[PDB]
């Protein structure tokens, strides 16, 4: 492909992953608000069977953020980027790795609570 | 207000309006003209449609779907016993009668079939309020021309749950006759083939009409086939292709499993009016990317068993009917996936180049001629 050939046609796909960077911001904010309210039935003062139905309550929203997570996924997966939209193609990847390093971090918490 | 059409669908639902001379098929709030015959019960609330099947993989054990496989059955008839093992949501016999059992804002509860069968009801009622801007009492809804009595009762029931005057119900391939206007067409009786693959029910329906007395001949099918098994070969094709490629095998991750299948499900539809298809996933199984492509052709041989076994029901129908193949007047196509080239070609072929009734959308077709009918009793 030819050097410093961008495009218009690529602008409307950077777009479309910008507007996806964004919604994956949001969702991670979702879950360092789990994540400190995680800490904070750990730290306070709930004996173990109100521990474990905050936990539970705290499970259901962090297989929310999963689940928008990988609904964004879903909607990276459906684009088709010609080799020559190399910025849009790193700029995809990055994205999809953002997200699974996300995506380990629902595990850890997942998996330690409401076994 | 007016009259409407309901088409109650095991995983799908359509409602229609006959308004200005034509038919409108109404978008639901997220702007889908078919809703999900889902109903889900969280700890806060109880979702229905696309709200409930969106969360269908957060919360698979209380989300409801399938209503329809269960109402107006016994508890221990066949149909309940082995559509059951395919659920993730509990199935309990309550003096004979089957119930779906939840846990519903902290608490286990039970619903009868017609319960969900009403939730649903009550957003497709739901649904033509919000776009008419007007009250909708009264309804036509359609049921599988093999429903008995006690199931036919319990969709009527449903019905009248969800506040509805349910004027009349009408058989599924009678609604997609009239859609056509097949019982306005001048002449001898005529023997009408309505092909349905939708939802994932597959039902083959023989009627003769004359003089406008719809006769159900015979009905044939298989209770479970459709879209989900022609994604599933497409994905048997890629994980084996993946195998090939990276020596390694993507399916035990859930995660990855199901981006492929998303993906597949696309593919499958451009392959119904491009004869290829490309998809590209970043970083599918320990960062391997997968970029690839389908012909029409491939798909065609991944599900050449299923496409072709399509036509025994066709066969076993017409026997059932006493008719020759070449005594049928009218094929018309029901469901979306009798969008699928293959399915149509092995039909006209069968019917030696017969043309067939496929101009309305197939999804809408039910739903299109139950709001003819709910129009005519208006
Ligand atoms: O449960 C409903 C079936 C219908 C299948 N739809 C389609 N299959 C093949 N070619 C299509 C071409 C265009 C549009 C299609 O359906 C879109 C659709 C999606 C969801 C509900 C209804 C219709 C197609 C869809 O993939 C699913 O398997």
């Amino acid at each position: 492909g030819p050097l410093g050939s961008n495009s218009p046609q690529e602008e409307v796909e950077l777009k479309k992953l910008k507007h996806l960077e964004k919604s994956v911001e949001k969702i991670a904010d979702q879950l360092e608000e789990l994540n400190k309210e995680l800490t904070g039935i750990q730290q306070g003062f709930l004996p173990k069977d109100l521990q474990a139905e905050a936990l539970c309550k705290l499970d259901r929203r962090v297989k929310a953020t999963i689940e928008q997570f990988m609904k964004i996924l879903e909607e990276i997966d459906t684009l088709i980027l010609p080799e020559n939209f190399k910025d849009s193609r790193l700029k995809r990847k990055g994205l999809v790795k953002k997200v699974q390093a996300f995506l380990a971090e629902c595990d850890t918490v997942e998996q330690n609570i409401c076994q | 207000g007016p009259a409407v059409g309901i088409d109650l669908g095991t995983t799908y639902s359509c409602v229609g309006v006959f308004q200005h001379g034509k038919v409108e098929i109404i978008a639901n709030d997220q702007g889908n003209r078919t809703t999900p015959s889902y109903v889900a019960f969280t700890d806060t609330e109880r979702l229905i449609g696309d709200a409930a099947k969106n969360q269908v993989a957060m919360n698979p054990t209380n989300t409801v779907f399938d209503a329809k496989r269960l109402i107006g059955r016994r508890f221990d008839d066949a149909v309940v016993q082995s559509d059951m093992k395919h659920w993730p949501f509990m199935v309990v016999n309550d003096a004979g009668r089957p119930k779906v059992q939840v846990e519903y804002k902290g608490e286990t509860k039970s619903f009868y079939p017609e319960e969900v069968s009403s939730m649903v009801l009550t957003k497709m009622k739901e649904i033509a309020e919000a776009y008419l801007g007007k009250t909708v009492t009264n309804a036509v809804v359609t049921v599988p021309a093999y429903f008995n009595d006690s199931q036919r009762q319990a969709t009527k029931d449903a019905g009248t749950i969800a506040g509805l005057n349910v004027l009349r119900i009408i058989n599924e391939p009678t609604a997609a006759a009239i859609a056509y206007g097949l019982d306005k067409k001048v002449g001898a009786e005529r023997n009408v083939l309505i092909f349905d693959l939708g939802g994932g029910t597959f039902d083959v329906s023989i009627l003769t009409i004359e003089d406008g007395i719809f006769e159900v001949k015979s009905t044939a099918g298989d209770t479970h086939l459709g879209g989900e098994d022609f994604d599933n070969r497409m994905v048997n094709h890629f994980i084996a292709e993946f195998k090939r490629k990276h020596k390694k095998d993507i399916s035990e991750n859930k995660r990855a499993v199901r981006r492929l299948r998303t993906a597949c499900e696309r593919a499958k539809r451009t392959l119904s009016s491009s004869t290829q298809a490309s998809i590209e996933i970043d970083s599918l199984y320990e960062g391997i990317d997968f970029y690839t492509s389908i012909t029409r052709a491939r798909f065609e041989e991944l599900n050449a068993d299923l496409f072709r076994g399509t036509l025994d029901p066709v066969e076993k129908a017409l026997r059932d009917a006493k008719l020759d193949k070449s005594q049928i007047h009218d094929i018309v196509l029901v469901g979306g996936s009798t969008r699928i080239p293959k399915i149509q070609k092995l039909l006209q072929d069968f019917f030696n180049g017969k043309e067939l009734n496929k101009s309305i959308n197939p999804d809408e077709a039910v739903a299109y001629g139950a709001a003819v009918q709910a129009a005519i009793l208006s």
